[PDB]
DNA sequence: CATTTTGCAATTAGTACTCTTAGCTATGAG
RNA sequence: CUAAGAGUAC
DNA sequence: CTCATAAATTGCAAAATG
């Protein structure tokens, strides 16, 4: 019910000035904000506190503190986020990178 | 805390 | 289920968790005047069995933490008597598709 | 001693190399790199078993490179020396410091400190050899040696052997 | 010209990951740095012409890897190590997803 | 030439493991111990051995290779040194954490206060994530001030079970600046907890205790939070007048030498304490100069010293200023002007910018001739080439290479050439609030000094022509080029996922013109009809039968505009009060690509859902929609040019 | 790897090539053509590597497979030949 | 802030919407798995109108006269009347339409009939009409059994999730239920035979086009829906008794205990 | 695990710590676990010969010591190319110190040593070293101490010496 | 058993252009 | 060269 | 005479009592 109320609030904000945004965008926003069981705010004290990787948590706010806490806690960052691969300069597993392109020798031979 | 993030306390 | 008028003394809360499998749940009469589950905002909550939870995690390849969370203090969670680890199925009247089924794990 | 073990090698193929003979190229390039090679982790590697159908898998195009990274898995026959192992061999050279014995593909250097006091070097003989009261160790002579110390190097594995123990020497 | 944060975000929304990587690595700063598999630090002395890689302390010379990271990233990791934080870089998965 | 070949295997970072440096690890990885605070030797022409700029950490001059790796400044990552501190000091970033840990473990026996015998410890240790475990353990053990050498039995509170507790009483620990002072209950005893004793008590913490606290056996033990061997970043980290970190390290070394000499030569305890506090302050301001309460370590010029934390945090820090967003090559920026004679997906590129921004095209048997001709043309005329990268990594600049003669190109080389027509280029107007504000356009080289873009495509960019500037990024590979053309192309972005409706439309003059063109009164004679028909590039070549045949052949505006609309489009919108007959000519009915009736205006050709743009792009495709944009703009702009539209003061008069 | 690889007989993903899959296939194939890869289709005079890749994909003559990673780490191998390019 | 919060959300190959940790945000994107750019506003005819109007529009009876059909509508117009099998088919089809009417009235309390759905059926019907030259006077070549079986098969062919187990099949039905309601609302036997007058080949072509368009409107795995949503919410914010606009957006994203204008609604 | 640095006991054949990756059970390329088999000199020679003749036949479609050495040299030169110095040395070492001739005898030896139910490393060493008595075998291979009875080892080495030919 | 009360700093649209100034001051001593 | 500052464009 | 140093969010542990 909190998620439904949050979506209604966001939709009223969007529709106050007459603009229209598709349902699924606001639905994604409110589902991200309430996927933890409570209203996770879009703030350094909100989404940035979830254990989602130090390298992407620090990219938003409180960088050095996040690095210190990760070092103290020996956190293992799996480099699944976009910000981790952006920092490390490697193709993020998004869009064109959400998969791997490989080669079929049998098909290549079957062509000729 | 701090400030920020007095003390505690004071 | 224990239903109280106003409050419970702190010295009584400590002995509320009895020997298992007996579980005691406290509810306030004031908080039980209106049934929250009949609200149009509140979707349909259905507790899943252990077999259903296992099948869910098998089919969606999920782990325990990768499910959406529902606190083991939410009014609906208290209502249906959820214990930690039990997954509820949420039936919602979506506006892009007629029906949407979500699953929330109790934490 | 001789074993057979699972090994995996990462080969990178250029875009111009993808033709109907890609499997042949991968099979040949696995050879000439590991056949008869030596590494510190697994000792010597002599040959590859089951060449009929070696597991090559799919390969993977490196992004922005185009070169494909195949992880070829194979069965390789290896000769890893181990500490305190008795093995036969052939003497091929002798010197003041000791003598070299040919064990498989490797040469084990038995130092002069690790022979009985009766055995002594003799350079007067042509070729020089090791002469004792009951036996003589010369070139192309069978000898049993126990390895007691090994240092792990990659390009050339080295072992330390001895014949000081009972029933060690020329057969 | 600055390829700012929200430009990167727009390229993420477009889903073009390789173009974003090209923007942030080839077009700006691509730095090849060596690490060892034992300790993920960049403390690997490299002698490329002599073909000798060695991380002191770990006593290893064949357990080395090279990675392509932005020089800004290398400098960040160096400033982290200089501030008593070890950003060990590992090239294999020690845990399942 | 880049970086020379390396035989080390190439992998991509999969898991980044954090932790803390062990002092023995710092001693092992360091290649040169730093002992003297000076940077240069007495000759001032070489880097002092044993100083902060030891050549074993990396050469400071281009002409000199790094003494350790025998490589130049282009290749050397820079190797750390180590300063062996005279006495242990707190890590400024971990002080609070250190406090919490020393608030959880007995300060004499070095064991955790409350083992599993306590009631809530089972629940506390049952927590999975390390941070929440530590939070619970701290908030439960912070109010316990006794080691509890004997505790009541878990079975029943009758007998006493003795654990490995020394029975002392833990103090209340506060922080006074950079030090922690403990007040023991008076049998209060207030004394400064020396870093040596805290390090000792941390080294006594059992493996189980601190791994329950959230630390790790291998990567981060609690006793590593106290500094004893400070790493020294190489001059690459602090390039040189010297950098601020160089001065801070010089101050740290000076304080360390002062304390060491006072220790060795013997000194009063007060002077030793003062030297220790100065060392702690210098270390803390080296790692964090924004410590609340304490004054900032001012630099020799009178300004605050740039600490490492200051170098990392902020918009201009490493993360946000150099990693999340960084300055990139192969980009241009200039003023933008409208051009009704450009396609929707086309962008006008000044000849100079095209001559500057370059694309590397790999030499292929299919493009040997044209790239060879570009190489022959050189970089001072357009089209041309600017560089040739050989298979050996050597670069040939077309300037100063004509003396050597013509270049015989070989397959597999690269020709880095001027961006030519139909090159997919990312085009952006900042702030760039959404993905449509960054779209792939096709290059059309123009002989003037401004970017030129279609009037419609300004709507997604929110771009005017009153001095706006826009950015142009050129992909440098076939892969980025291809995904840019196939995912970020302007036609593919016509319909926005933002509101499931087209984001572009007919705007400004054209829109006004089209309203004037589709009125019932608008009739067009034969000659103007012929011109307007020819102005549609994909006109099928047949003149429509005029709406009026006698006594004078007149085409209506709707008839001519229907040529622009692709064949097979049905649209039917009913405005307020319209009937199947249109007394007001409002509404819109288009049948098989012919406008049956209705004035064409913003509701039809504008960026509205269900309009002509949406229907055309959903039925025929994005390419046909872009073609429709071009055709409509061309015909309507020609008609308005030859009809004219003005406004004056009289238009504001009633 | 055997546990990860979902067998071809029970792949549960869409048989239609996604826009990202097509974009990366075209990019990779155009890059290989630019680096002198063999061509399996007859050429009608085309010289752009991108349009060469498009013509190869039109008649499904690209010798690559997509390895679609599920969130759990398991992957499905869809050969470009059996993927249907609809968009 | 919005972009950073939503930067790691992605639609994975199992159609779930998961972040960098693998946590499921949505078990299917947008709760229907549809790409946003392929969504158009369309009218649900079942929900609108009166009970008498709904009966006149959809109810078909082969045994009475109030809701009978004109025999000239289709080829076998004088043969179907008095039948029992096809009467059973129409009875279940009308019962399904009544169920859809009740369902849609439950989904939308206000009864709004125009909602965004993936495939625009009206445009496909018009395309078939203009391609096959429907003359509106010739009796239709179609048969009722063809129409009913074709609609049911088309509903079975709209696959969002390709899995092969009960949970995935239930999720697929939940994902396509509203579009199937729209499809039944448009492709009713009464409406197909009388209002649109589709022929046999025209009906087959309409079914094929609807299937193709629906399969084309399914969201693409790997779509960065998180950044898309963040930007699609932030861009209208720049164009911007109770607080609204940017201050209210700030009050919502920064979930604040105290807000300027807390108002409560009581019915 | 990913423990940085590594402390390990020294490799020792007598202690039977062949290595962390030289353990008894190893996961094969098919994903299942198989025992770490150790090939004796004659068995290893026969395995190498089988592999080389398989390669020769694949390329074609696509006893006394002197004659055997000539045949193996010809086959090695025909099958493979270069970098075979180590392979040649190992092959001549195996042919010179060849304890068995053909497949039947090595199969009998391996099945007998399997019936003894002993470690593959130990049985391969027994098949490799040409021991005579029991205490001699015990002092040659320390790993056999307090593992097998004296009489059984003596008699099985008696049959192994009996199976020695040429 | 029940309240109860208190003191404040860090972080917070994008890019992009031009120009101007300044880099421990003064005093001791070899 | 770096840092600080001022003014300015959209 | 010239180098070296003097808006709005958060995030609570005390200390006192009857
Ligand atoms: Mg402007
Ligand atoms: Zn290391
Ligand atoms: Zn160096
Ligand atoms: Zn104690």
């Amino acid at each position: 019910a909190g998620r439904a109320a949050l979506y209604k609030e966001v939709y009223n904000v969007i529709a106050s000035d007459g603009s229209y945004v598709n349902y699924r965008h606001m639905a994604l926003l409110v589902d991200v904000m309430t996927t933890q069981g409570g209203l996770t705010s879009v703030t350094r004290h909100g989404f940035n506190r979830s254990n989602t990787g130090a390298l992407m948590r620090c990219s938003f706010e409180e960088t050095v503190e996040i690095l210190f806490e990760a070092g103290a806690s020996a956190e293992l960052d799996d480099c699944r986020g976009v910000s981790e691969n952006v920092i490390l300069g490697q193709m993020a597993p998004i869009g064109t990178g959400a998969f791997d392109v490989m080669i079929d020798e049998e098909s290549l031979v079957k062509y000729m | 805390t701090x400030p920020g993030v007095t003390x505690p306390g004071v | 289920i224990f239903v109280y008028q106003n409050n419970i003394t702190p010295s009584a809360m400590k002995l509320v968790p009895s020997i298992p499998p007996a579980t005691i749940e406290t509810f306030n009469e004031a908080a039980l005047v209106v049934n929250i589950t009949h609200h149009e905002l509140v979707p349909k909550h259905i507790r899943l069995s252990s077999d259903e939870k296992r099948e869910l995690l098998k089919r969606y390849r999920l782990k325990e933490s990768q499910l959406p969370r529902i606190q083991r203090a939410d009014p609906v969670a208290l209502y249906l008597g959820l214990k930690r680890g039990e997954v509820v199925k949420i039936i919602r009247k979506s506006e892009t598709s007629g029906r949407y089924a979500s699953y929330r794990i109790c934490m | 001693m001789f074993f057979i073990k699972d090994l995996s090698l990462n080969i990178t193929l250029h875009p111009s190399f993808f033709g109907p003979r890609m499997k042949q190229y991968l099979k040949t390039k696995l050879l000439e790199e590991v056949e008869g090679s030596c590494t510190g982790k697994f000792g010597y590697i002599l040959c590859v078993l089951d060449y009929d159908n070696i597991d090559i898998q799919r390969g993977r195009i490196l992004p922005t490179d185009g070169s494909a990274e195949f992880n070829v898995k194979y069965r390789a026959v290896v000769f890893k020396p181990f500490k305190g192992e008795v093995v036969d061999g052939t003497v091929v050279s002798c010197s003041q410091h000791g003598f070299e014995v040919q064990v498989g593909p490797m040469k084990v250097f038995v130092t002069k400190h690790l022979m009985p006091q009766d055995l002594t070097f003799n350079a007067g003989s042509n070729p020089p050899s090791y002469q004792s009261s009951e036996d003589v160790i010369t070139i192309k002579s069978r000898i049993r040696v126990k390895i007691e110390g090994c240092i792990s190097q990659v390009s050339s594995i080295h072992a330390i052997g001895s014949i000081k123990e009972d029933y060690l020497g020329a057969i | 010209l600055r390829f700012g944060e929200m430009e990167r975000d727009c390229m993420i929304a477009h889903g073009a990951a390789s173009f974003l990587k090209e923007r942030l690595m080839e077009a700006s700063d691509a730095f090849r740095v060596h690490i060892c598999g034992i300790c993920g630090l960049m403390t690997v002395i490299a002698k490329l012409n002599h073909n000798q890689f060695e991380c002191k302390g770990c006593d290893n010379k064949i357990d080395i890897y090279q990675i392509h990271i932005p020089y800004a990233a290398k400098l960040l990791f160096q400033e982290l190590m200089a501030m008593n934080i070890t950003p060990r870089l590992y090239t294999d998965r020690s845990r399942d997803f | 030439v880049g970086q020379q070949y390396s035989s080390a295997p190439l992998r991509t970072v999969k898991e980044v493991q954090f932790g803390l440096f062990s002092p023995e690890e710092v001693r092992a990885i360091s290649v040169a111990k730093i002992r003297f605070p000076e940077t240069m030797d007495e000759t001032q022409t070489r880097a002092k051995i044993g100083g902060l700029n030891d050549p074993r950490l990396g050469s400071i001059d281009r002409n000199l290779k790094c003494q350790t790796c025998q490589e130049g400044m282009n290749e050397c990552p820079g190797h750390f040194g180590h300063i062996d501190l005279a006495k242990p000091v707190f890590h400024v970033g971990f002080i609070a954490k250190i406090k919490k840990v020393c608030e959880c473990v007995c300060m004499h026996c070095g064991k955790l206060l409350l083992d599993e015998h306590n009631e809530l410890m089972r629940q506390a240790l049952a927590i999975k994530d390390s941070k929440k475990r530590f939070a619970a353990i701290w908030t439960l053990c912070k109010t316990k001030m006794v080691c509890e050498t004997d505790v009541p039995s878990e079975d029943d509170p009758t007998q006493l079970v003795s654990r490995g507790g020394c029975g002392n009483t833990q103090p209340t620990i506060r922080k006074d600046g950079l030090k922690l002072v403990g007040s023991w209950k008076k049998d209060p005893e207030l004394r400064v907890l020396s870093t040596e004793e805290i390090l000792n008590i941390f080294k006594h913490i059992s493996v189980k205790d601190f791994t329950s606290l959230g630390f790790n056996e291998v990567f981060s033990r609690p006793e590593w939070m106290i500094l004893t061997c400070l790493p020294v970043p190489p001059p690459p980290v602090r390039p040189s007048g010297e950098d601020d970190l160089t001065f801070k390290l010089a101050d740290i070394l000076k304080a360390n030498i002062s304390l060491e000499t006072l220790e060795h030569n013997g000194a009063p305890h007060h002077a030793i304490e003062e030297a220790e506090s100065l060392l702690q302050f210098h270390v803390a301001t080296y790692m964090d100069n924004d410590i609340a309460g304490q004054p900032q370590a001012l630099q020799k010029s009178g300004r605050p010293v740039k600490s490492i934390r200051a170098r990392l945090k902020g918009k201009e820090g490493r993360i946000r200023g150099n990693l999340m967003g960084k300055r990139v090559d192969f980009s241009a920026r200039t003023v933008i002007s409208g051009d009704p004679n450009l396609e929707l997906d086309q962008v006008g590129v000044p000849k100079s910018i095209a001559k500057t921004l370059t694309y590397p095209e790999v030499v292929t048997p299919y493009n040997i001739d044209r790239l060879t001709q570009l190489v022959r043309n050189g970089p001072n005329e357009h089209p041309g080439a600017k560089y040739v990268i050989r298979d050996s990594g050597d670069r040939i600049d077309l300037r100063y290479s004509k003396r050597a003669g013509d270049i015989q190109l070989q397959y597999g080389w690269k020709v880095e050439r001027h961006i030519m027509d139909n090159d997919p280029v990312l085009f952006n107007r900042q702030p760039s609030l959404h993905k449509m504000s960054m779209m792939a356009h096709r290059v059309k080289v123009i002989p003037y000094s401004t970017f030129r873009l279609n009037l419609s495509v300004t709507s997604p960019y929110n771009a005017d022509f009153d001095g706006d500037e826009m950015n142009l990024h050129v992909p440098q590979s076939e892969e980025t080029r291809a995904e840019l053309s196939q995912l970020c192309a302007v036609p593919l972005q016509i319909v926005s996922p933002q509101s499931n409706k087209p984001c572009m439309g007919i705007v400004q003059d054209t829109l006004c013109g089209i309203r004037k063109l589709t009125l019932r009164d608008t009739f067009i004679e034969l000659d103007q009809v012929l011109n307007m028909l020819y102005w549609v590039p994909d006109w099928d070549g047949v003149i429509p039968t005029p709406a009026i045949i006698k006594p004078k052949p007149l085409w209506s505006g709707k008839q001519i505009l229907s040529v622009a609309i692709p064949n097979g489009i049905h649209l039917q919108r009913f405005d307020e009060g319209t009937t199947l007959l249109s007394p007001k000519d409002n509404g819109m009915l288009i049948i098989d690509g012919q406008i049956i009736f209705g004035v064409v205006e913003k509701k039809t050709v504008g960026s509205s859902n269900g309009g002509l743009i949406h229907v055309v792009t959903r039925e025929k495709g994005p390419q046909v929609c872009a073609k429709l944009f071009g055709n409509i703009q061309k015909v309507v702009n020609f008609w308005l040019l030859h009809n004219g539209f003005s406004t004056g003061i009289g238009d504001t008069i009633a | 790897l055997k546990e990860k690889a979902i067998p071809k007989d029970q792949r549960a993903t869409t048989p239609y090539m996604t826009k990202y899959e097509r974009a990366r296939i075209l990019g990779t194939r155009a890059l290989q053509i630019s680096m002198n890869a063999p061509v399996f289709v007859d050429l009608e005079g085309e010289t752009d590597p991108l349009r060469i890749a498009m013509k190869e994909l039109a008649e499904k003559k690209i010798p690559l497979v997509i390895r679609r990673y599920l969130p759990d780490g398991s992957f499905e191998d869809w050969s470009v030949e059996e993927l249907i390019v609809d968009l | 802030r919005l972009v950073k919060a939503l930067e790691d959300i992605m639609v994975h190959y199992d159609n779930t919407t998961r972040n960098s940790l693998g946590n499921v945000i949505q078990f299917i994107y947008g709760e229907d798995g549809m790409d946003a750019a392929h969504i158009e506003k369309q009218s649900l005819d079942t929900i609108g109108g009166s009970d008498a109007a709904f009966e006149k529009r959809y109810r078909v009876d082969l045994l009475n006269t109030d809701h009978t059909l004109d025999p000239s509508l289709l080829e076998s117009g004088s043969e179907i009347l008095g039948d029992l099998k096809l009467q059973v088919l129409l009875d279940e089809e009308y019962k399904q339409l009544v169920k859809d009417r009740k369902f849609l009235r439950e989904v939308f309390v206000d009864g709004e009939a125009n909602w965004p759905l993936p495939v625009n059926i009206r445009r496909i019907i018009q395309n078939a009409q203009q391609t096959f030259h429907i003359d509106h006077t010739k009796p239709s070549d179609l048969t009722i059994k063809d129409i009913v079986l074709g609609v049911k098969d088309l509903q079975e062919n709209l696959l969002v999730l390709r899995g092969k187990n009960e949970i995935i099949q239930n999720a697929q039905r939940d994902a396509v239920t509203l579009f199937c309601c729209l499809l039944r609302s448009r492709l009713a036997t009464r409406r197909v035979l009388q209002e649109y007058r589709l022929t046999k080949q025209a009906f087959d072509w309409v079914l094929s086009n609807i299937e193709a368009q629906f399969l084309r409107s399914v969201v693409h795995p790997g779509e960065m829906v998180g950044v898309l949503a963040a930007q699609s919410i932030g861009e209208p914010a720049t164009q911007m008794k109770v607080t609204s606009g940017v201050p209210r957006l700030k009050e919502i994203l920064n979930v604040a205990k105290n807000m300027k204008t807390p108002s409560l609604t009581v019915y | 695990r990913r423990r940085l640095k590594k402390v390990e006991e020294e490799e020792n054949a007598a202690t039977l710590q062949l290595g962390q990756e030289f353990q008894l059970k190893q996961i094969n390329h098919q994903g299942e676990e198989e025992e770490l088999i150790a090939l004796n000199l004659s068995e290893a020679r026969l395995v190498i010969k089988e592999a080389l003749v398989e390669r020769r036949r694949a390329f074609k479609r696509s006893e006394t010591r002197e004659k055997e050495l000539e045949s193996i040299d010809v086959l090695l030169e025909q099958t493979t190319g270069g970098n075979n110095k180590d392979l040649k040395n190992t092959m001549q070492y195996l042919t010179n110190f060849s304890r068995f001739r053909d497949q039947e005898t090595v199969g009998a030896v391996i099945q007998l040593l399997k019936s003894t139910g002993l470690h593959p490393f130990e049985v391969a060493q027994l098949g490799s070293l040409a021991c005579d008595t029991a205490d001699e075998a015990k002092t040659l291979i320390p790993s056999l101490n307090n593992k097998i009875s004296d009489d059984e080892l003596e008699r099985i080495l008696k049959e192994l010496s009996n199976l020695e030919t040429l």
